[PDB]
């Protein structure tokens, strides 16, 4: 996998292509988007280093979440008296639900994609469960109306979690399942009403149901074995999720790998994914904190869920690199400037062990082609102790020009200090004066 | 594309219906308006830079060409004499004619020349000598003239001043 | 009298990918479909950066001869010691420029270039470090301060040797009191009034230059056009970084949390709301920088014309080289600017 | 002879919240997540003034 720059013909045939990760000149060509470069100094993007391996680390737990207890075992309640349970410390491998008799007919999720459920870790999970009828199943969703969504069970508008429903004709076709049908006003999200007081349609109370304007507030579903498909009993489970800066309690089935340090890698810490370099840290966290973020919302620290140590993350290309060229119509030689970097730590900044062979030439001293200026460390040029007039500005009083070479072990681009002008030998005098004798007419 | 399914508006109106096409046309309109905005605001900024140079050229044409200027580096390097304008594509080219001194020689000087007690200082110029002979000359071209009563101003006594020399003040 | 004029501002550079998408191949792939907004946002910033060196070159480097004069010399009663570089003392600057360089609070000289490290030694969180981690870099000027201060020493020692002849041709030596008598003839006054009261003109002059020191070393202000140049660059570079923390209406401000919970089709509607806000922030930054550069260029041109008409000449323009009738002017280097001393 | 030259412009001020969101709590609470786009839009107009 690599990226290339390609040039087409006016009739539509491929006539040229370059690989951008090969050498500094190719990097400059790919950054500029041209096959020929003029003279000067340019700033390039990063096409040198790409990550190779993957670091994934998850908690130590192995026990599977209780899917049997909440799906095949519990006896289920009515909708007005709905029940809630908490799930903690388990691995959420839901493939074990394929061998069961649930036979889900409605599986629909908000604030979650089904295909990422295996790569996520949650700070908290709640499960609500109850029984409704077939025509009432579509009312269990945020932002709905009806009798169930107004008087029995209401979801908040900013819900995050999944909803499951399935038919239970052969086990729940009996009497004793009720729902509320009369009430003064609507209920608020995640609220319960278990009262069984007589209802008066004028606005007050009563003392006995059945007389004028007084009714029972609860109605029986009346499930029988010969009902239509819309009058059958259905079991419903709603799962609510939380994702915060807190210890993970429910995690998916992923395999952990080894900690690889001081290399540009892809990482996954408890579902927090990224790319960069991982090193040791001297930062301090609060006891229930999992990562740290800076002023630009860049995650700079994270703790290991296995060894409990705090590590730091740095980007794979942090400083700017510049390339100096005299023109592609003249030579293919280039020089490289590493801004604000000392020549002793160039190898550990470029990640020498992860770049192409041609790139390691620009990171080792060899025969005096590496030298230090006040703008950074410059590689690929030979320093001259005499001063000229500036041609290509490198910076901090240093310029560069082209030279045809003879002595081998000597580079073809010359770096020097800029000259301010020629000295004058006019001396002060207190009794003499110089006066011109002729003149010149200039245009 | 700006995120939409294509950059061709007639491939969105051929495959999608009135409701879900206006969600994809808007994302082209927004980008295509942003490009025009960028072009216009970079053109306004460049017009301001061209106007300053045009004003400088208009000033230089009235001062350097329809007159002789005494500001030093305004009509070339030297003492300005004349200028000629020539037309160039989208611009103008000035040819400046200037006077440049050359072939200097050194002389010995004095601030004033003393005669009969009174002191004589130069009206405009310097006092020079060849050796036992004193003249007054201009600073831009060597032309020694004899000391006399209209190129010399008399005022004071032959003391106080430092460097004063004594000679005939015809 | 003093006059302060700014000449240049700091040079900055931006990496589009690192600022908008960070290290995220997905985001990168999508940015390609918004076109050349990013090879167009770099050319403008590069032009602004290459203009700032020409600004300095048009003000300081107009004489290509280095003249040298000893500062302890007599000159007929004029001291010239607080304006010409010290002879022995290590400093290559003068006693006034050394005081000017201690009254502007430059903003960071470069961590990894000043014994700094954005790794471990990032302190609580150095502003500079957050900038480099996000694609914003500052480039150094081409002319060094020790090398700018060399042009000003050759420009003051050229008027103590030749007057204003070095600005129309070769330098022609003249005694200093004879040069000051030519300048009195230029404002309408005869040559004798200088030769007869030389010792009091050489004392008023000496006392006036000895009082600019203790009018700058106490008062903190009046170098207030050079400090704003630094402050506006700092508060504008820091406002761009703190804007990568906004969600612009999506589920989060982090892109690795939209791609860890949504699938290829629905993540793209949320990663377009962020790619659109972060492009607008950058566009705003560069359109404000382009406008500021145009205001700096007018002052640079005015400084360049004052260096030619007030220092390499005597001007007859009324309020151009001070308040009164003009005799001489001296340049002194100041950070990002220039200070003119006018004698009247 | 006469010569005319302008020297000054009328100085104006804008309210970000009033112009964008009118009087509305929900719009105001939604405008806080767009950053400092009008804290920065005020300093420019103040300097011009
Ligand atoms: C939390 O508890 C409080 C306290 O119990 C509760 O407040 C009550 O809310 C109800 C509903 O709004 C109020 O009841 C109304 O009172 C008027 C009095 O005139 C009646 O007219 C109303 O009945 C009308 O609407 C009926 C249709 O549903 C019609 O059939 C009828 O003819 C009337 O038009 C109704 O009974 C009650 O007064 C307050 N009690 C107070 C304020 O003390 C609150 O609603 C509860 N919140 C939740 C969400 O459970
Ligand atoms: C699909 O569903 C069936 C039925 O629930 C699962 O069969 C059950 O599998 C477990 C695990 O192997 C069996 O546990 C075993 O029990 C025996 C004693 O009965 C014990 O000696 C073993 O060590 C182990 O504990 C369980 O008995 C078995 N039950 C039946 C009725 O077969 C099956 O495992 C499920 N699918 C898969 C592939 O897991
Ligand atoms: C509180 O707890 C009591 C006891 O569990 C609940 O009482 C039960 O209420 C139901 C009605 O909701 C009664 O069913 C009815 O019984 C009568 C005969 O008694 C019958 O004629 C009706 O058709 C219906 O079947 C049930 O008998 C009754 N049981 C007892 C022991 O009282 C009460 O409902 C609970 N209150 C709530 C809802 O919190
Ligand atoms: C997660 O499991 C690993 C492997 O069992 C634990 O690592 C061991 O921890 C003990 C106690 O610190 C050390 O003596 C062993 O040398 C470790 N083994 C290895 C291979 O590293 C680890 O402590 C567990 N983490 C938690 C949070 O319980
Ligand atoms: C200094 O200048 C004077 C005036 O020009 C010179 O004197 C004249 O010299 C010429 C040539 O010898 C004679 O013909 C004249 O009769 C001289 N007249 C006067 C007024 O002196 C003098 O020779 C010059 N001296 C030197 C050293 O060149
Ligand atoms: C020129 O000015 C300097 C500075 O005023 C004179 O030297 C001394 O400088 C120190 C500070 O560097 C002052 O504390 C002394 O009071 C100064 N002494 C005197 C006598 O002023 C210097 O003497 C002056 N003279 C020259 C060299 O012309
Ligand atoms: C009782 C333990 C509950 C644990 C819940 C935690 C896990 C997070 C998500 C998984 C639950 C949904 C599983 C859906 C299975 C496929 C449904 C279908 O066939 O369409
Ligand atoms: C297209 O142009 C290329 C380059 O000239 C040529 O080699 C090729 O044969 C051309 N093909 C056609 C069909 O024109
Ligand atoms: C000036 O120089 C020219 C060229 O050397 C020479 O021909 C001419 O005679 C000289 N004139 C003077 C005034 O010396
Ligand atoms: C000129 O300098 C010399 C040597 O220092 C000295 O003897 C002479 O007096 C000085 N003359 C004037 C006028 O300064
Ligand atoms: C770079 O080298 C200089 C001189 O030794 C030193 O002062 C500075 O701290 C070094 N910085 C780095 C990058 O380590």
């Amino acid at each position: 996998p690599l990226t290339m720059l390609v040039e087409f013909s006016p009739n539509g045939t491929i006539i040229d292509a370059i690989d951008c990760s090969q050498d500094p000149l190719s990097e400059l060509k790919c950054t500029t988007k041209s096959f020929s470069v003029e003279k000067g100094i340019y700033q390039t993007s990063n096409f040198r280093v790409s990550p190779s391996l993957d670091v994934v680390r998850f908690p130590n737990m192995t026990n599977i979440c209780p899917f049997d207890q909440v799906f095949n075992k519990t006896q289920f309640p009515s909708v007005y008296a709905w029940e809630r349970v908490r799930i903690s410390d388990c691995v959420s491998d839901y493939t074990v639900l394929y061998n069961s008799s649930a036979s889900f007919s409605t599986f629909k999720c908000y604030g979650v994609s089904p295909t990422k459920l295996n790569d996520l870790c949650f700070s908290g999970v709640y499960a609500d469960y109850f029984v409704v009828k077939g025509d009432h199943v579509h009312q269990i969703a945020p932002g709905q109306t009806g009798v169930i969504a107004d008087y029995n069970y209401k979801l908040p508008s900013e819900f995050v979690g999944c909803i499951l429903a399935w038919n239970t004709r052969t086990i729940d076709s009996k009497r004793g399942f009720y729902y509320r049908l009369f009430r003064h006003g609507n209920i608020r999200p995640y609220e319960r009403d278990t009262s069984n007081v007589p209802y008066n349609a004028a606005g007050g109370t009563c003392n006995q149901p059945g007389t004028h304007n007084c009714y029972e507030p609860l109605q029986d579903y009346g499930f029988t074995s010969t009902s239509g498909v819309g009058y059958q009993p259905f079991r419903v489970v709603v799962l609510s999720f939380e994702l915060l800066n807190a210890p993970a309690t429910v995690c998916g089935p992923k395999q952990s790998t080894d900690l690889v340090k001081n290399k540009c890698v892809n990482f996954n810490f408890n579902g927090l994914t990224g790319t960069g370099v991982l090193t040791d840290s001297n930062k301090k966290f609060q006891p229930f904190q999992q990562f740290g973020r800076d002023s630009a919302d860049f995650t700079d620290s994270v703790k290991d869920p296995k060894t409990l140590e705090i590590l730091d993350i740095t980007p794979c290309s942090y400083g700017g690199v510049s390339v100096i060229t005299p023109g592609t119509n003249t030579s293919d030689s280039v020089a490289v400037l590493y801004q604000d970097v000392n020549c002793t730590d160039v190898p550990t900044m470029l990640h020498m062990d992860q770049v192409s062979n041609d790139w390691r030439v620009y990171a080792v001293n060899t025969d005096g082609n590496m030298f230090q200026t006040q703008a950074g460390c410059l590689v690929g040029a030979t320093y001259d102790n005499t001063s000229y007039e500036c041609d290509i500005p490198v910076g901090a009083g240093v310029c560069a020009k082209f030279q045809t070479t003879t002595r081998a072990k000597q580079s073809s681009i010359l770096a020097y200090t800029m000259s301010l002008g020629e000295d004058s030998n006019v001396a002060y005098s207190n009794n003499s004066i110089a006066i011109p004798t002729n003149f010149t007419i200039s245009v | 594309n700006f995120g939409a399914i294509s950059s061709v508006l007639n491939d969105i109106l051929s495959r999608l219906d009135p409701p879900e096409a206006e969600v994809q046309i808007d994302r082209l309109i927004t980008g295509r308006l942003q490009s025009l905005q960028t072009y216009v605001t970079q053109q306004l900024i460049r017009a301001a830079d061209i106007r300053a140079s045009a004003n400088l050229a208009a000033t230089k044409m009235s001062e350097c060409v329809l007159g002789q200027s005494k500001r030093v580096d305004f009509c070339g390097k030297g003492y300005h004499l004349m200028s000629f304008p020539q037309a160039a594509p989208h611009g103008v080219v000035f040819l400046h004619v200037t006077y440049v001194p050359s072939q200097d020689k050194n002389f010995t000087t004095a601030p004033a020349i003393c005669h009969k007690g009174k002191a004589y200082f130069p009206r405009e110029g310097v006092f020079v000598t060849n050796g036992t002979h004193w003249f007054v000359t201009q600073r831009n071209f060597y032309q020694p003239e004899v000391i006399t009563t209209e190129n010399t101003f008399e005022s004071g006594n032959c003391d106080v001043v430092i460097g004063i020399v004594n000679n005939t003040v015809y | 009298t003093t006059e302060v004029l700014p000449v240049s501002m700091t040079k900055t550079a931006v990496d589009c990918n690192m600022y908008i998408c960070g290290d995220s191949t997905e985001c990168s792939s999508l940015l390609l479909q918004y076109g050349s907004f990013c090879q167009q946002l770099n050319r403008a910033l590069a032009g602004v950066s290459v203009e700032q060196d020409k600004n300095t070159q048009d003000v300081f480097a107009q004489v290509k001869s280095i003249y040298k004069v000893s500062a302890i010399k007599d000159f007929g009663g004029f001291n010239f010691s607080q304006i010409l570089p010290d002879p022995a003392k290590p400093s290559k600057r003068s006693p006034i420029e050394d005081l000017l360089y201690n009254k502007v609070t430059l903003a960071d000289p470069g961590f990894m270039k000043q014994y700094g490290d954005c790794l471990g030694g990032v302190n609580a969180r150095d502003l500079i470090c957050a900038q480099k981690f996000n694609g914003l870099t500052v480039l150094p000027p081409l002319l060094t301060d020790d090398m700018i201060a060399a042009y000003t020493s050759a420009l003051v020692s050229g008027t103590a040797l030749s007057g204003f002849t070095f600005g129309a041709g070769p330098a022609l030596q003249i005694p200093f009191p004879m040069q000051m008598a030519y300048r009195f003839n230029g404002i309408g006054v005869t040559q004798n009034v200088l030769y007869e009261n030389q010792k009091q003109i050489a004392n008023q002059f000496n006392k006036a230059i000895s009082q600019i020191q203790e009018s700058l070393t106490t008062t903190p202000t009046a170098l207030g056009k050079l400090q704003d140049v630094i402050n506006q660059n700092a508060i504008a570079l820091n406002t761009l970084v703190k804007q990568l923390s906004s969600n612009f209406g999506a589920i989060s401000s982090v892109l690795n949390d939209i791609l860890s919970r949504l699938d290829p089709p629905e993540a793209e509607v949320q990663i377009d709301r962020l790619i659109t806000g972060r492009l607008q922030s950058l566009q705003t930054y560069v359109t404000q920088q382009l406008i500021r550069a145009a205001d700096i260029r007018a002052s640079a041109n005015l400084a360049a014309t004052k260096m030619s008409e007030c220092v390499l000449g005597q001007s007859k323009r009324v309020d151009f080289c001070g308040k009164g009738y003009h005799l001489m002017s001296f340049p002194q280097a100041a950070p990002h600017g220039v200070v003119f001393l006018h004698v009247t």
